[PDB]
Parts: C-alpha cells; structure tokens; sequence
C-alpha cells in the first residue's frame, strides 16, 4: 500500500507545455525525494531531475535545464513536472519514483508512467472490423478468429474479448503508425466446437474519441 | 542464530509518520475522576520518528481528539466512564527556525 | 555524467539457469549500484539496491555481486516470471546514470507458426477500403519473415508488421501482417498468397485463398 | 465524526507487551563511526505499557539483540554499514521489589 | 490470534484427582485473571475460582473450598486446576476463561471446555452397524441410510460420512446411556438416484479405544 | 453470593423479531453485568459486558439495557445466527454469579416428521443381537412421541430416544428411536412397527415391515 499515480496517457500539440502528475499515497510525502525519468521508445532511461517535497529542494539535469520545472503540493500530496516547449524529441514515457537518502539515491517504488505523445494531428475515431475466418474453412481442431482497428488517433486503446472473460490464448498486437494513423490487430484461438456455437465478441474502446463499439464476429 | 534487517525496512518505520505510542495517565494531563485509572496508561496514534535531513523536524499536520472508555476506580461507586485524548492524523517534515 | 555501461542487450537462456547480467562504470562508485526490473508492460521495480541487498518481496534467486567499478546481477534459478529488461543505476554522484537494457528472453523448443489468412470484412468493403490480415500466432524464435503475393506477384507497400512481446505462459512469439489496399485495386486482383519463412522449415508455409471464394 | 473506543480495545493495547518504539540514535548510546547516521532514529520491539494492578512492573523476560543496516555518512567515502541494538522478545508483569 | 486451550475429553475414576490444563497463547499471560467455570449437562454456570498468574494471588468459591486448587506456569504459559477427591456429582464440563481487571469481572475469551466424566466403568470398543434402507420398499425422491454405534465407552466419538465431504443434510444424534454403555445413531438423506450408484461410507472414530473402522453401507 | 436470577428459560421467536432477555439481581450491582453466548456446541463468547457496550466481532443487533437491579439483553433483529443460551453474570463482588441460561429457539412453519424404519443389520444379527432403528428427522416443534409395536403389541423396554438440538440450517428438530432386542426373541416374532405422534396429524404416521421381508 505505497504507490504513485501517473495518468498513463497524455497528448499535446508541438510547442505547448504539460504539467505532469505524480500523486503520492500510502506514505509521508514530505519525507522522500521524488525523481523523474525519461524513456524514448526502446531507449535507455534518462534522469531529468528530483525534487524534495519536504524543504523545497530542486535539482535538474544539465540537458533538461529549462527543460523541466519541478513543483510539489503538500495539500494534495502530488509532485508536478512542468515540461516547457515540447517537440518530437520530447515524445517519450515519463516516470516518477521516490527515494530515501542524501547519498544512496535508490528509487524503491515507481509509478506506471506517462506516455506523452506530441503531434498536431487530428484526433479521430477507429473503425472496428470483424476478422471472419476464410469463407468455408479451414478447421478443425482449433479455429482462430481475430479483430482489426484501423485509423485511430491517438493512443491508448483498450481491446478485450467477451468483456474480458475470454482471457485465455489471446494475442493483442501493439499499434503501429501507418499513413499518420494507428492500426491495431488481435486474435484468439478456441476449439472448433466453441465457435460459432458460442458467439464471440470483439470489444474495442478508444477513450480519446469517446466513441467505442463492440463488434460481434459472425461468419 | 540471528538475521539482518534491510535498510529499506529500517527507514520505512523510522521515517516521520503516525505511530502507536503509549501515554501514561497522569493527574497533570487528566484530573480527578479516580485515585487510580484502569488501565493506568493508554495507546494513541502520535507523530514519532525522524526526518532524513538534520534541519527537518517531525511535526503533526492535523489532529483529531478521540474518546476512550476507562475504568474509574471510585470508592463511592466504581464506574466504567469516558475520557478523551488528542490524536494525530498525519505528519510532515518542515525546516526549523 | 558518469557513464553507466551495460554491454549486453540480447540474452536468451533456458529455465533454471544461472544467468549473470553485468555492468561497468567509468570510476569507483564505492558500492553504489541499483538493479531495476522493467517488465514488458512498462512497470519498473527495484530488485537489489546495493551490492547484494534485496527489496521487500523479492525472491532469494536474485543475487547481487561486484565491488569497485564492475557490478553484476545474478539470477540463480531463472523462471518464466523473470522476462524483463534489467537496468543498472549508479548512486555515488548525480546525475543518477542508467545503463542500456538487457532484454532477458527464455530459451525453449522451436515451434512452427500457425498461419491463418483473413479476407477484408464485408463491413470494410462497404466503406471503400480493403485490408487482408494474416496472423502468425505462436513461433520461436523471433526471426520470422513474411511475404505477400497478390496473384503470384509480390506486394511490399501497405504491409504492416507488428510483433508481440515474449510470452510469459508458453514462451511463444506472434506477429500479424496487415496488408492495406484500395478497393479499386482489390477488385482487379483475384487470388492472394500469404507466404511465411521461418527456421522450422526450409519450405515456406503458405496460406492462400481466391478472391472469388474457391 | 465521532468514534468511541471500547474499553476492551483500550486495555488490549495498553497491557504490558512487546511494542514498536522509536529510539533516537546518539553518540552516547551507540558510539561514533561517522558524524551522523541516516536515519537518525530506529524502531525496535520494546516492553511498553502498564500492568492492571499498581505494584507490578512491566519488565522483559527474554531479549535478543538485532542488527540493522544503517547509512553511515563518512567523508572519505559514505557507506551503508551495519549496526546493532537490544530488542525485547516477551514481557511479564512482576511485582515491584 | 488470541485463544485458550482445553482438552475436550477427560476420564477419571471415583476418588481420583485431575490436573486440568488451560494453555494460554496469543497474549501476555501474566496480565489477565484465569477463571474456571463448572457446568453440568443442561445446567447453569457455576464459578469455581480465579487465579492471577502475575502475582500468584488466588481466590476459590466457598463450596469448592478444598476441592479446587489453582496453579500457573510462567513457562509454556499454562494455567492448571487440581480437582481433589472427585465424586459422581463432579461429573461436569469445566471451562477456563480470562478477565482483565479486579473491578469489572468480565471474562472476554473462553476455552473450548473439558467434559470430565467419572465412573470407573470398563472402557470398551463400539460395533458399527450399517443401517439398510429397506428390503425393496420406499423409493420416491430422497432416500435415507443411517448408522449405529451401540456399546462404546467412554466419550467422545467422531462421526462423519464419506471422509466428511458429505456435509449436507446430516443428522448426528447425541449419545445416550443404555445398560451402562453409550449408543449413538446418525442419518444422511440423498436423492434416489445418488444411491446405491455412489457408494456411501459411515466413518466412525472412538479414540479412547484407539480402534476405529469405517463401514460401507450396502443394500 | 448474590443470587442472579433469570425468570425465563424457554423462549421461541420468529426471524426479524425484537427479542428481549431480562435479569434480576438480589442487590444493586451498579451496572456491572456481562452477557455471554453459549452455542449448542458449548463454545462461550462475550456479547455485551457492561450496561450496553459491545465485544469485538458482535453485530449491532445485540443491544444492552438496564441501569440498576434490572437489566436486559435485547436482540433488535433475530436471525439463525442467534441460536444459543444467554447468561448474565454480575461483577459487583465475588463470587461472580451466573443466571439460568435461556434457550432461544426460532419459530417457523409446522412440518411433519419423515419417518423411516430400519431392520437390524446382517452384521449385527451374526453377533447375537438385533436393534431396530426408526428415524424421524426434520420437524417443528420438538414435541414428538414414538411408540414401538411388535406384532401389534407395544414394547417400552429397549427403546432409546435421542433428540437433536435446534438446526442452524432450516430450524428443524429430529429424533432417533433405537429399539434394542435380543435375537433369540427377535426370531420369534414377525412384523415390526414404529408409530409417530405429532401436532401435524392426529393420526400417528406409521412405518412398519414384516420380518419375512414384507
């Protein structure tokens, strides 16, 4: 019962600024340093800076200098990161973690992080398509269904099967950029007697567009 | 046979927070209800421990007064009565003056 | 900055093996080094925060080692719940410098992928677009090759290839090849082919269908 | 807004038993290896509380010394070392001699 | 986690004395008074005496003036009751409970009890008999089997059906004295289709005789 | 000794009823009363220990009332939990005196007993002895009569009648009639009958069997 909350998704247009949140709960907020770490898609963790919520002590990395303003709120028990003037270089996942010391600097508990996507592109709703098996075969021992969502912006998107009840043998594939839009796919494998006897539904949810529709897969 | 304690576990319980502390029942703190109160001491959540920095003191942010059922040994007629004590809710580390 | 050098990324070992992940520094950090575990979903947790001292709720399998400039994390008994990229971080002086990730994959028996082609849905064809999705569902290792053949002739544009991460259940990788096409061209062209080249067979596994329903 | 702590819940934690107590670390109590250690205080299980009848002291029966990992701030090179304090195992209410 | 331990069964002969045990575990033993209460089968609770393990101060009831002796052990944490010179009138269930203060006299936690039986009668083993429903008669919706253990001494006895897995609609009847011996019966009701397709076993255990045998009920 | 008196012992009430159990002391105990709950299996727990102060793990249904010589335990809402005998114990002076434990049964719909007769087992007859058991099992209320009839003639000796306590499931009583006979006399007779008289029917519900297997 000692965790840090970070809004997993965040979107801004190039040039703008984000006030990132690190909600501390379960411990004495003003007793531990709050770090902030940057991670580009599949690239090493880069330290941005730490702030002391107790005495208001600020520390920043040399390259992120004026790239990053750290603040704390004692009334809300939340640490804030103010990223000023954002570009495609800043499109990365930002973490927050607490550490006890003045020397060791061992960040014991991390949060989930914040995937900051920076693009001026238009936010659009996805189009769910039921990936029906080939018209007349093949089987039998097990049959694969599938689902596709093409042309959504931006992330994230929550994909489930039968309201998450069918959480066995599921392959959810990460989204990729094609023509400036995300295209995502998923597939499930069940026995030849399960489908189309038991009707399996593909459940998609894109919270950014507020439009989400589940599609029933029928041959 | 013996075992060691991890430094994380050392500071976690050592850091400024609200903790269970015994308080001796005195006539200077609570007045005449009996010659002897039973129990003669109680437990309340108090701000104990120490902050990482030397210039940082452990002080309560806010406190709420709780009431406890206490046996009052009265020789006219002994009764199980009620008393109250101040109890902390949360603590913080502040710079000193 | 004090350079934190982790000179290995790709690491694959069988279950129950002594696995050593090492780190070297620019100078003596005096036994300030931390090991962090970033699971595939992006969850980072601290495993060993000194030379060899465990965090609360960490198996004794993870053994810390190294003194001076060289430091190594040692997993005595490797399992399926240890699939993660491990980082090392110095604590002698700020900034706090992290090293490159070691991507710990788990060795298993080579498995042939189960290929399934899927024609564009009737819901999509009424909109003006056509996308042929071809799943390859479990395979090992992560060295797969996909080739689309429209009426025998190869297609490269519109192909989207996305891979799933190392599976925690059965250690099998899966990828989905999504071919996006225009309806006006989709209707000129009859008989499609989804070829797949892997290590399990020299002959490419082929799943093909006619665009009239054969 | 209000809670009344039951007398049973009052005396259960008030009775003489082993409990978590904050102990400030001083140069007199545990010596000098550095200028100051972090945390500057630790928590150990000690015999606290009070006995039902006045005339009985709360004293330890058995005790075992535990070792804790402490950060020693030394100027040649700061290191995370080990320290030791006496910890109580079980307590009893013995009449005060 | 706080509880008191008492041996459920206890057998003695007329004239003999018992040292009853009250093993305390889960709290500071020497801080609470240990009471002892007598209860005859279907009668009111009779206070025998209390003991303070802290100082050694004792109090006995007037009518138990010479007949209860209370002792405590600081090691192992156990309170004792020495019932000197027992008669047939002393055949009762003896409890041990703990109170806190001198004034309140409120024993918050009790032991499970000690059913002390005095007789000097011969301790013998039972004979299990499987109760057959009927020689081709009643069959409607649900059928009852039954079990019987006549002529066992002394108490207690453990009765279950199919290793205690069939704990649904079970009627275990309390033991009664016939010709100076105990006779006990039990019954289970299941649907007409369950039996004799699913074989049902009567599990009997008389630990005083040490010999116990389970019997398979067959028509 | 202060004679702590409970006027009532037999008590029966339906589910969700205001059930009150009272106590009277010989002298003023100054609010020093404790109510205890003894379950059918002999386990005793402390419910209310003062005038009206609750023990840990006790529902708010149990309400403590009474100030001086007169006190009462009041269950606000009655359930199937709350099948026990309730005692009151004075704490003014030694000794600590208990009252008469009031048995709390729960009122329900009246039902007929399910009679079932059982001939002596082949395992018993080979040992030189015969016992006929007549089970009747699941009935309100616990006022029931059994009468054995061997060849129409009543027999009172050898009859063992054991009743079960109030059921915590569907509030039903059950008793067993075990008629112990000598085999040398058991062989001399034919039909065996066990009659059952209850409030449900004025005619005794009869189950019999002929010795030569019907």
């Amino acid at each position: 019962q000692v965790q840090l909350q970070q809004p997993g998704t965040e979107l801004v247009k190039p040039g703008a600024s984000v006030k990132l949140s690190c909600k501390a709960s379960g411990y004495t907020f003003t007793g531990f340093w709050i770090h902030w770490v940057k991670q580009r898609p599949g690239q090493g963790l880069e330290w941005i800076g730490h702030i002391n919520p107790g005495n208001g002590g600020t520390n920043y990395n040399e390259k992120f200098k004026r790239m990053a303003t750290l603040t704390v709120d004692k009334s809300s028990s939340t640490a804030y990161m103010q990223l000023s003037s954002l570009t495609s270089e800043d499109s990365a996942v930002y973490y927050c973690a607490r550490s006890y010391s003045n020397y060791v600097r061992a960040m014991d508990y991390w949060g989930q992080g914040t995937s900051v996507t920076v693009s001026s592109a238009k936010t659009t709703a996805p189009s769910v398509y039921p990936l029906v098996p080939v018209c007349g075969g093949t089987t039998g021992s097990s049959v694969t269904l599938g689902c596709l969502v093409k042309g959504y912006f931006p992330e994230p998107v929550t994909l489930t099967w039968n309201s998450g009840s069918l959480s066995s043998g599921v392959h959810t594939f990460p989204a990729l950029l094609q023509s400036g839009l995300y295209t995502l796919s998923s597939s499930v494998t069940v026995t030849s007697n399960t489908w189309p006897s038991q009707t399996i539904t593909c459940n998609v949810a894109h919270p950014a567009s507020s439009t989400k529709v589940d599609k029933k897969i029928e041959p | 046979q013996r075992k060691v304690v991890s430094w994380i576990d050392v500071y976690t319980r050592a850091t400024c927070q609200p903790r269970e502390v015994v308080v001796p029942l005195t006539v200077e703190l609570m007045g005449t209800v009996a010659k002897q109160l039973v129990p003669s001491c109680v437990t309340v959540q108090r701000c104990g421990g120490c902050c990482p920095d030397d210039g940082l003191e452990c002080v309560p942010t806010g406190q709420h007064q709780v009431r406890m059922q206490i046996l009052m040994i009265r020789y006219p007629s002994s009764q199980l009565g009620e008393m109250s004590l101040e109890e902390h809710s949360q603590c913080e580390c502040r710079p000193k003056k | 900055e004090i350079q934190m050098t982790q000179t290995t990324s790709s690491l694959s070992a069988s279950l129950g093996d002594r696995v050593t992940i090492s780190c070297r520094a620019s100078q003596d950090i005096s036994n300030f080094l931390n090991w962090y575990q970033q699971k595939p979903d992006g969850t980072v947790k601290l495993l060993i925060y000194y030379t060899s001292t465990l965090h609360s709720g960490v198996p004794s399998r993870f053994s810390g080692s190294g003194s001076g400039t060289d430091y190594s994390l040692t997993i005595s008994n490797l399992e399926q719940e240890d699939i993660a990229t491990y980082f090392c971080q110095q604590g002698k002086t700020l900034p706090p410098t992290f090293g490159g990730g070691t991507k710990l994959e788990i060795k298993r028996a080579d498995a042939a992928p189960t290929v399934s082609i899927f024609p564009p849905s009737s819901e999509q064809l009424t909109s003006g677009g056509a996308s042929v999705v071809c799943f390859l569902n479990n395979f090992y290792p992560k060295e797969i090759n996909v080739k689309w053949k429209i009426d025998g002739s190869e297609r490269q544009n519109g192909v989207l290839d996305s891979w799933t991460e190392q599976d925690s259940k059965d250690s099998t990788y899966s990828m989905s090849s999504t071919l996006t096409l225009t309806k006006d061209e989709y209707e000129r062209h009859n008989s499609y082919t989804c070829e797949a080249t892997h290590k399990t067979s020299t002959s490419p596994i082929v799943k093909s269908f006619n665009r009239n329903e054969c």
